C-alpha cells in the first residue's frame, strides 16, 4: 500500500 | 489596504444633523462636560472633492 | 529599484510635480528622499518635508507620514502654514480607521487633530470640511456605544445598559444615535422595577418626539 | 564549518644532534592522566621510582631496569561491577619511607613504601591540587578552596589551615609552598605571595606580585633570604624574606617552574619563550623563542642543559650557557605535560598516557 | 572682551538656536580666556563635535568646529555564532547607533568591547577590528570584522559534599552537560550563567523534595585551563537532616470564613515538609477568597522549626483587601472583526464584582478562538477610586482564509486530484464558508459549506450542506455497480457542556444506480423493495429520494492536541428515516479511543481502540446495500487488504452483456454456468465490530532534543463484520455469514515520524490468524498528507 | 449552559445595620463603597442594587434606596429584600 500525496496549501 | 484607497481619493459622506434635546418640566438633563463640542465657524470655504490639498508653494 | 540619477534638484522637482498632477505618486518618493538626504539643509527645506508628507499621503505609506508630520510640528511649531500640517494628520487618521463596530481609536486621534485645528485658526480654509468631519466622527463613536448598550441589552445585563446610555448622554447629548437609546434605558429601567425613572425617561420621551 | 586561531604553534625546528640521546628503558602505566590537567608526577628516592595515574593506580619500579617491584590500587569497588576512581591530582612525594599523594575528592593519602599499604587517608576542605609538601614532620597541601592546611606525617590529622581569598575566575592549578628559615612561603590566585609560620600558621606579611586578567605564583622559590615569584600575566618579582619588600622586578609572567643556579636564573614563560636572566638586577642573558606555543612543560638542568618536553612529545636538550639547541628525540606521541624529574643521575619523565621513561645518553 | 556679535563656522545638524542656549556666553557680556575654554569644552561634550576652536576675529569672535561625521550604516563581517539582530542591539544599548555620529577616538573602546562581549559568550580568542569608511556631505560608515576563533567547553563538572546521592545521578537532571555521546543529543557542552542557576535551582529542589529543608550551596568555583579551551565547574553544598511537618496555624482577617479554610490546611501529622504543598494551599486559599469578590487577598506563610524534635509548624498569615468592582470592559486591536464578536467569549460582567479567574478563563477562550496570535490582558486602576478598575485586552490579529490543491498517487485510487477554499471569518463576522472538490480514478465528489456559530445568544449553532457524488466500485475492492447521488442537509449544534457537544439536524438524499451484475444479496434487497428484475443479463437502473434526521454526541477530554500522553474521547453518530420515503431503516456508529500512562514522566504509555457499528431496516423492508459496513485495512485492522474481511459474493449463472474472449467472467452461463458461483469478492455486511490494543514506547535510539516528533509502538487489533440476514438454510454449500464468531487477530509493530512535508508512518505486521478466502499484506507506508 | 449574571454592589447584609439617618455620604461610602448607580436627572439619590442570576434558576434582586437632602445628609431609605 502506498498512500501518498503532494498537496501544498497557501494563505490568502 | 483595498478599503484605505476609497476616502482618500474622493469618497465623502454626509450624516444627519446635530438637534438639541429638550429638558421637561420639573426635571433637568445631565451635564455635557464639554469634551465634543463643535463650536461654531463662520465663513463658506470649499468641501467634498472641491478643496485642494496640493501643497503650498513655500 | 526607482534609482535616481544625480540631477540638479530643480529638474526633479518639476518632474515629480508634473507626475503629481498627472496623477504618478511612487515615482517622486525616492526622488524627494534621495535630495533630502544629499542635502539635508537645502534652502527649501521645510518644502521638501511637506512634499514628502503630501506623496507618503497619497502614495499609502501612512506611518512614514505620521512619523513625518510629528518631526515637523516638532521642529517648526510656529510655521505659517501649519493648519495644513494638521489637517493632513486628521486625514491620515481617517484614512488608518477606514463599520462602526470596530476600535474606535484613530476616530477618536481624528478627532482630537480636527478639533484642534477649528479651536487654532477659525479663519482657515479646512475649518468647514473639519466640522463636517467632526460631526461625522461624533455620530461614528455615538453609534458604537449605541451598539455596545443594544448587545448589553441583549445579554441581559441592565447595569450596564443603563451607565452606557447615561454616559451617552454626558458626553454626545445632540446626534441621533442618542435619542433612539432613550427607549433602551426605559426597559432597562423597568425590568429592574426602577418606575419613577421609566417614568422620567418617558417624561424625556414624550417631550421632544 | 572549519575553526580559526588567531596565533599559529610553530614548527619543529631542524637541529643536529651533537650527543645521540637515548632511552634506558620504559614502563607501562593505566591510562595516565588523560587530557586533565594534572600535577601528577614521578618520584625518585633511594633508587625506586613510585608511579601512579588519575584512576588510582599506584606501582613501583627500579631506578635501573624498571622492574616492578609493587601495585596497588585507590579506586574503591561496591563489588565486582561498581568501581568509581578515586581521581588522583596531588604530585607523588616521598619522605621518610612514606608516600603522599593527593585526589580530587579532597582525600589525602599516606602509603607505606615497602608493601604499600595504606599509613593513613585524611579528609581535606577542597581538590587538592597541589603537592603535598613535606617539611618539619608536617605536609602542607594547598586546596582548591584556597585552604593551606597541615597534616600530621604520622597520624594525618589536621594540624592548622589558612584561609586564602580566591577570584570569581581562576586557573587550574595551586601553588605548592616552600619551607626556610621556619617560615612557609605561598600563593594564591590572587596574585599575593603570603608568609606563614608552620607553628600555628600566623601569617607574617603578605605582597601583591601583579601588574579579566588572572595570576597565580605557583611555587615560588626562596635562595639566601631572597624569595623570586612568577604570576601568570603579571611580573616575575624579588622580595625580602623576612619582610616581603621588592628590590627588582620584571616584565614577564608565567607559570610553569623555573629554575635557579649560580647566578642565573631559567625560565620559560607562558608563550614558551625560554630565557635566561641574571639573579641580581633582572637583566636578561639570553632568550630562545622558537617554541613558540608548543605547550611546553617545566625545563629540567641535567648535565648542564636544560631539558624541555612538549605536547607533540618532543624532548629537547637546550644548551644553558647561549640557549643553542643542543639535541632533539621522539619519545612518545601522546605528549608530555608534566614536569620531568631529575635526580641521582637518573632523568625520568611521564607521559598523558602514563607510560614512565628514563633517559640516558651515550 | 566684550562680545558684540556670535558666528558660527561648520554648524551642519545643530540649529544655531541650540548653540547658543548651550553656550554659557550670549551676546552682550565680557569673555576672557577661561570662558572661552568653558564654551569650547561644552561644545566638545555635547558628543557631536569633533574639534573646536574659538579663536576672536577683529571684532567678531569666530568658532570653527569639524562636525563628527553622521554615521549612515553598520556593517558587519565575521559573525557566525552571533546574530546580527542581536550584536546591532547591543552596539545601540552601548550607545552607537544609526542617525548619530561616529568618535573617532573610541574605536578602540568599542572593539574591547565587542571582544569582552565575546568572552563572555564563550570565546576568548576573539579579534574585533573596526573600519572607517568616510562619504561626502561630513558622512561615514563603520565596517566590523570578527575572527570568532575557537569556543570553550566543560571538560568536568563535579560536586563535592554530597554522600547520599551520586554526582551522576544530580547531574543527569542539569542542563548543562560534559559529556555528548555520538550517537545521542543531550545538548551543547557549553558554558553560560543562566544554565548554571538553572541547575544549581534544580539542585535545591531535588535536595528540598527528599526532605532536606537545611541543604545550603556553600559556593560555586569556574575555572579555565591554562590553554583556555577547557571549562571545570565545582559545586560546594551541605546536606543536613530532614524536618517534619508539625501542623498549621492560621490567623488573620479571615472575614467569617474561618470554618472553609480549616479543611483546606488539614494534613496528617507527621507528613515530611514540602513547600510545593504550601504554595498550592496558599493559591486555594486565594481562589476561595476571590470567589467572593476580594481582588488582592494577601498570604504569607513562615515556618517555625524545631531541631530537638525535628519539626516544622506553619504560620500562615491572611490580610483580605477590599472588594474591587469593574466598570469597563475594553477591546483593542480588533481592526477587522466587529465588537461582538469578541465581547460575547468573555466570562467577567461589566459592572458586576471582580474575579481573576474569570478574566484568565475569557483570555484563555480568546486565546482557543485562533484569529489571534497573541493575547495580553491589563487590570488598570480609577484615578481617584480605591475599589474601581478597568480590564483591557490586547490582542492581534491573524490571516485566517485559505485556499488549496494537489495531486496524489494511491495503490487502488490511482491518481487522485484535489483542491478547495475556505474562510473561517467572513467579513469579520464569524460565518464559516468553505468548498472542496475531489476526483480519483473511481469517484467525483464536491461539496459546499456555511456555518453561522451564534444563532442564539447561549450559543446555539446553525449550519447547512449541499453535496454531489458519483462513484463506482469496480475498483473499490467489492462488486460491481454505479452510483450518483446528490443531497443536503441542515444541523443544529448545542454545547451542552465544556467537554460535551451535541448535534441534531435533517437532510434529504437523491441517488441513482446502475450497471448491477446478477448477484444474491442485492436481488434480495430489490425484492424486498418489490423489484423483479431477471437473473440473465446485466442492465438495471434504480432511483430512489430519501429524507432522514441525524443525531450525534461527542466527547473529548485529551490533555493534548498532537501525541497525547492521558485522556479519552468518545463519538457517537446516528440516523434515522422520517415516514412518507421510499427506503426505511436506522443506523448507529460509535468510537471510543482511551490512553493511559504507566510511569510518572508519561513516556510509557498503553492505547486502546473500540469501534462499533450497527444498522437495519424498519418496516420489512431491508437496508440499502450501499450502506452496508466494510472492515480490514490500515485504519481498522492491520496486516489484511482492505475491505476484506466480511462476507463474499455469489453469483447467478447469467449471460454477459457483452462477451469477449481472452478474459474472464463471473458465473457465465455463455461459458456453461449452470450452478451458483462462490468467490473471494468483499460485500460487506450491517453489523461490525472492532478492537485494538496498543503499547508505546519511547524510541530506540533518538535523545530529548527531537523527543517530540517520533513514536514507536507494538499493536495487536482483533475485528470481523457480519450480515444479520443471510438465509443459512436455504443455501447449505457455502460458509455461514450469520455467525459473528470468526474474529480475525493480528499483531505487529510500526513507527511514526512528523517531518515538515508530511506525517510519514511506517508499520510492519503479521497475521498469525486468519480465516479462509481472506488475503493478507504486511507492509504499511504512508507519505504525505491525506 | 449559559455563564452567570451578576449586576449592581456586593451586600453583605450586616453592612446595611450601620447605616442610620444623621450620617454623612463619607460614611455610607466607607461602609458600604461607591454605589454603581445614582439619579442624574437632578435630584441626589443612592441605589444600591445587589442582582444575581445563576444558570437557569432564577433571579434574585435587593434594592436599597437612600435619598440624601442638599446638604450631603442621609435624610431617607427604603429597602426591599425581595422584588415582586
Amino acid at each position: 500500500w502506498v498512500n501518498a500525496f503532494a498537496r501544498w496549501s497557501k494563505s490568502f | 489596504r483595498y478599503k484605505r484607497q476609497v476616502s482618500g481619493d474622493e469618497a465623502y459622506l454626509e450624516a444627519a444633523p446635530l438637534a438639541e434635546l429638550h429638558a421637561p418640566a420639573g426635571m433637568i438633563l445631565p451635564v455635557t462636560s464639554g469634551d465634543y463640542a463643535i463650536p461654531v465657524t463662520n465663513g463658506s470655504g470649499a468641501v467634498g472633492k472641491a478643496l485642494d490639498i496640493r501643497p503650498p508653494a513655500q | 529599484k526607482e534609482e535616481v540619477p544625480d540631477n540638479p534638484p530643480n529638474e526633479i522637482y518639476a518632474t515629480a510635480q508634473q507626475k503629481l498632477q498627472d496623477g504618478n505618486w511612487r515615482q517622486a518618493i525616492t526622488q524627494l528622499e534621495a535630495l533630502d538626504n544629499r542635502y539635508p539643509f537645502g534652502p527649501y527645506s521645510q518644502q521638501v518635508q511637506l512634499d514628502l508628507i503630501y506623496a507618503y499621503y497619497k502614495n499609502a505609506d501612512l506611518p512614514l507620514a505620521q512619523a513625518a508630520i510629528d518631526r515637523f510640528i516638532r521642529l517648526n511649531p510656529t510655521h505659517p502654514n501649519i493648519d495644513y500640517v494638521m489637517y493632513m494628520r486628521g486625514l491620515t487618521n481617517m484614512a488608518l480607521d477606514d463599520r462602526s463596530d470596530r476600535d474606535p481609536q484613530h476616530a477618536r486621534a481624528a478627532f482630537s487633530d480636527f478639533s484642534k485645528l477649528v479651536r487654532g485658526y477659525p479663519n482657515s480654509q479646512y475649518t468647514t470640511d473639519a466640522t463636517k468631519r467632526l460631526v461625522f466622527l461624533k455620530d461614528r463613536l455615538a453609534k458604537y456605544e449605541y451598539s455596545v448598550a443594544e448587545y448589553y441589552t441583549e445579554r441581559g445585563a441592565w447595569v450596564a445598559v443603563v451607565n452606557r446610555v447615561e454616559g451617552m448622554l454626558r458626553d454626545y447629548p445632540d446626534t441621533q444615535a442618542t435619542r433612539d437609546a432613550l427607549p433602551l434605558m426605559e426597559n432597562a429601567y423597568r425590568q429592574m422595577q426602577m418606575n419613577a425613572q421609566a417614568e422620567k425617561v418617558a417624561k424625556i420621551i414624550a417631550a421632544n418626539s | 564549518n572549519s575553526e580559526e586561531d588567531v596565533v599559529k604553534m610553530s614548527p619543529l625546528p631542524t637541529v643536529e644532534n651533537q650527543f645521540t640521546p637515548t632511552t634506558a628503558w620504559s614502563t607501562s602505566v593505566g591510562s595516565g592522566i588523560g587530557n586533565f590537567y594534572s600535577n601528577l608526577h614521578p618520584a625518585l628516592a633511594d633508587n625506586v621510582v613510585y608511579a601512579a595515574d588519575r584512576a588510582g593506580l599506584v606501582k613501583a619500579l627500579n631506578a635501573d631496569d624498571g622492574k616492578e617491584i609493587w601495585s596497588v590500587s585507590l579506586a574503591e569497588k561496591d563489588g565486582w561491577f561498581s568501581k568509581e576512581p578515586a581521581l588522583l591530582s596531588g604530585g607523588v612525594t616521598v619522605s621518610g619511607g612514606h608516600v603522599y599523594i593527593g585526589s580530587e575528592k579532597a582525600q589525602v593519602y599516606a602509603l607505606n613504601t615497602s608493601d604499600g599499604t595504606v599509613a593513613w587517608q585524611t579528609k581535606v576542605a577542597g581538590e587538592a591540587l597541589s603537592r603535598p609538601v613535606v617539611s618539619d614532620g608536617l605536609v602542607l597541601i594547598h586546596t582548591s578552596n584556597g585552604q593551606l592546611q597541615a597534616l600530621n606525617e604520622a597520624d594525618g590529622a589536621v594540624k592548622w589551615t589558612v584561609n586564602l581569598d580566591m577570584p570569581s575566575l581562576s586557573l587550574r592549578g595551586e601553588s605548592a609552598p616552600t619551607t626556610a628559615f621556619g617560615a612557609a612561603v605561598v600563593g594564591g590566585d590572587n596574585g599575593r605571595v603570603s608568609a606563614v609560620l608552620m607553628e600555628q600558621g600566623q601569617m607574617i606579611w603578605q605582597q601583591r606580585i601583579s601588574q579579566r586578567l588572572s595570576d597565580v605564583d605557583t611555587t615560588p622559590v626562596v635562595v639566601n633570604g631572597v624569595v623570586f615569584a612568577l604570576a601568570y600575566n603579571g611580573n616575575l618579582t624579588a622580595l625580602d624574606l623576612r619582610s616581603g619588600q621588592i628590590m627588582w622586578k620584571r616584565e614577564l609572567g608565567s607559570v610553569n617552574d623555573f629554575i635557579v643556579d649560580g647566578n642565573r636564573i631559567y625560565l620559560v614563560d607562558q608563550n614558551d619563550r625560554v630565557m635566561a636572566l641574571t639573579i641580581d638586577g633582572g637583566v636578561t642573558l639570553w632568550t630562545q623563542s622558537d617554541l613558540l606555543h608548543r605547550l611546553l612543560t617545566s625545563p629540567v638542568l641535567y648535565n648542564g642543559n636544560l631539558v624541555v618536553g612538549d605536547s607533540e612529545g618532543y624532548l629537547h636538550w637546550i644548551n644553558v650557557e647561549d640557549g643553542r639547541f643542543v639535541a632533539q628525540q621522539k619519545v612518545d606521541s601522546s605528549g608530555f605535560q608534566t614536569e620531568p624529574v631529575a635526580a641521582d643521575g637518573k632523568l625520568l619523565i611521564q607521559a598523558k598516557d602514563g607510560t614512565v621513561y628514563s633517559i640516558t645518553r651515550w | 572682551f566684550v562680545v558684540k556679535d556670535i558666528h558660527f563656522e561648520g554648524l551642519q545638524r545643530v540649529a544655531v538656536g541650540a548653540a547658543l542656549l548651550s553656550m554659557p556666553v550670549r551676546t552682550g557680556d565680557t569673555v576672557n580666556d577661561e570662558d572661552i575654554s568653558n564654551t569650547i569644552r561644552a561644545l566638545f561634550a555635547t558628543g557631536n563635535f569633533e574639534d573646536v576652536r574659538v579663536l576672536r576675529d577683529g571684532d567678531t569672535l569666530l568658532v570653527q568646529v569639524k562636525e563628527r561625521p553622521t554615521i549612515a550604516s553598520i556593517t558587519f563581517s565575521g559573525n557566525k555564532s552571533v546574530k546580527d539582530d542581536m550584536l546591532k542591539q547591543n552596539l545601540e544599548a552601548s550607545g552607537v547607533r544609526v542617525g548619530e555620529s561616529l568618535d573617532r577616538t573610541t574605536i578602540a573602546d568599542i572593539e574591547k568591547g565587542l571582544e569582552d562581549f565575546y568572552y563572555s559568550v564563550g570565546k576568548y580568542s576573539a579579534s574585533v577590528k573596526a573600519v572607517v569608511t568616510p562619504l561626502p556631505r561630513n558622512r561615514v560608515d563603520l565596517k566590523l570584522v570578527f575572527q570568532e576563533g575557537v569556543s570553550a567547553e566543560i571538560q568536568q563538572i563535579n560536586i563535592v559534599g554530597n554522600h547520599a546521592f551520586t554526582t551522576d545521578e544530580l547531574i543527569s537532571h542539569f542542563q548543562l552537560r560534559d559529556e555528548v555521546p555520538w550517537w545521542n543529543v543531550v545538548g551543547d557542552r557549553k558554558y553560560q550563567k543562566q544554565k548554571l542557576a538553572g541547575d544549581l535551582e534544580t539542585l535545591r529542589s531535588y535536595y528540598l523534595d527528599r526532605g532536606y529543608a537545611r541543604f545550603n550551596i556553600d559556593s560555586t568555583q569556574v575555572s579555565l585551563t591554562p590553554d583556555k579551551k577547557g571549562i571545570y565547574v565545582t559545586v560546594n553544598i551541605t546536606e543536613g537532616d530532614q524536618y517534619k511537618l508539625s501542623g498549621v496555624e492560621v490567623s488573620g482577617n479571615l472575614a467569617g470564613h474561618s470554618a472553609e479554610i480549616e479543611q483546606l490546611t488539614k494534613i496528617e501529622p507527621g507528613e515530611l515538609y514540602n513547600g510545593t504543598k504550601v504554595t498550592k494551599m496558599e493559591d486555594d486559599i486565594k481562589k476561595l477568597l476571590g470567589r467572593y469578590g476580594y481582588a488582592y487577598p494577601r498570604v504569607q506563610s513562615m515556618p517555625e522549626i524545631n531541631d530537638a524534635d525535628k519539626t516544622v509548624k506553619l504560620r500562615v498569615n491572611v490580610d483580605a483587601g477590599n472588594r474591587f468592582y469593574v466598570r469597563k470592559i475594553r477591546f483593542e486591536g480588533n481592526d477587522t472583526s466587529k465588537d461582538a464578536v469578541l465581547r460575547r467569549e468573555m466570562r467577567q460582567m461589566e459592572g458586576a464584582w471582580l474575579g481573576s479567574d474569570l478574566v484568565d478563563q475569557g483570555k484563555e477562550r480568546l486565546n482557543r478562538l485562533g484569529f489571534f496570535e497573541t493575547v495580553d490582558t491589563d487590570t488598570q486602576r480609577v484615578p481617584g477610586s480605591p475599589d474601581q478598575v478597568d480590564v483591557v485586552y490586547k490582542v492581534k490579529e491573524r490571516n485566517t482564509g485559505s485556499f488549496n490543491f494537489g495531486i496524489g498517487y494511491g495503490t487502488e485510487s490511482g491518481v487522485s486530484f484535489q483542491a478547495g477554499v475556505q474562510q473561517d471569518n467572513w467579513l469579520g463576522t464569524g460565518y464559516a464558508v468553505g468548498i472542496n472538490g475531489t476526483k480519483n480514478d473511481y469517484q467525483t465528489y464536491a461539496e459546499l459549506s456555511v456555518t453561522n456559530p451564534y444563532f442564539t445568544v447561549d450559543g446555539v449553532s446553525l449550519g447547512g450542506r449541499l453535496f454531489y457524488n458519483d462513484f463506482q466500485a469496480d475498483d473499490a475492492d467489492l462488486s460491481d455497480y454505479t452510483n450518483k447521488s446528490y443531497g443536503t442537509d441542515v444541523t443544529l449544534g448545542f454545547p451542552i457542556n465544556e467537554y460535551n457537544s451535541l448535534r441534531a439536524g435533517l437532510g434529504y438524499v437523491h441517488n441513482s444506480l446502475s450497471n448491477m451484475q446478477p448477484q444474491v444479496a442485492m436481488w434480495r434487497y430489490l425484492y424486498s423493495m418489490g423489484e423483479h428484475p431477471s437473473t440473465s443479463d446485466q442492465d438495471n437502473s434504480f432511483k430512489t429520494d430519501d429524507f432522514t434526521f441525524n443525531y450525534g454526541w461527542t466527547y473529548n477530554k485529551l490533555d493534548r492536541g498532537y501525541f497525547p500522553t492521558d485522556g479519552s474521547r468518545v463519538n457517537l453518530t446516528g440516523k434515522v428515516t422520517i415516514p412518507g420515503s421510499d427506503n426505511e431503516y436506522y443506523k448507529v456508529t460509535l468510537d471510543t479511543a482511551t490512553y493511559v500512562p504507566i510511569d510518572d514522566d508519561h513516556k510509557w504509555v498503553v492505547l486502546g481502540r473500540t469501534r462499533w457499528g450497527y444498522g437495519d431496516g424498519l418496516g420489512g423492508k431491508e437496508m440499502p446495500f450501499y450502506e452496508n459496513f466494510y472492515a480490514g485495512g490500515s485504519s481498522t485492522v492491520r496486516g489484511f487488504q482492505s475491505n476484506t474481511i466480511g462476507p463474499k459474493a455469489v453469483y447467478f449463472p447469467h449471460q454477459a452483456s457483452n462477451y469477449d474472449p481472452d478474459y474472464d467472467y463471473e458465473c457465465a452461463t455463455q461459458d456453461g454456468a449452470k450452478d451458483l458461483c462462490k468467490s473471494d469478492d468483499a460485500v460487506g455486511g450491517n453489523a461490525m465490530a472492532v478492537a485494538s490494543l496498543e503499547f508505546i514506547t519511547p524510541t530506540p535510539f533518538i535523545s530529548d532534543k527531537y523527543a517530540n516528533s517520533v513514536r514507536t509502538s507494538f499493536f495487536w487489533d482483533m475485528g470481523t463484520v457480519w450480515d444479520t440476514n443471510w438465509d443459512s438454510s436455504q443455501y447449505s454449500g457455502y460458509p455461514d455469514y450469520s455467525d459473528p464468531s470468526n474474529i480475525r487477530m493480528s499483531a505487529g509493530i510500526a513507527l511514526q515520524w512528523m517531518s515538515p512535508l508530511g506525517p510519514l508512518v511506517f508499520s510492519y505486521a503479521q497475521p498469525f490468524k486468519k480465516y479462509d478466502g481472506d488475503k493478507a499484506e504486511q507492509f504499511q507506508f504512508n507519505i504525505g498528507k491525506t | 449552559y449559559r455563564p452567570d449574571i451578576n449586576q449592581g454592589n456586593y451586600l453583605t447584609a450586616n453592612d446595611v445595620s450601620k447605616i442610620r439617618v444623621g450620617m454623612t455620604q463619607q460614611q455610607v461610602a466607607y461602609a458600604l463603597g461607591t454605589p454603581l448607580m445614582s439619579d442624574p436627572f437632578g435630584t441626589n439619590t443612592w441605589f444600591y442594587v445587589f442582582r444575581q442570576q445563576p444558570g437557569h434558576e432564577g433571579v434574585t434582586q435587593q434594592t436599597l434606596t437612600l435619598t440624601f437632602n442638599s446638604s450631603g445628609v442621609l435624610t431617607n431609605i427604603d429597602n426591599k429584600p425581595a422584588l415582586s
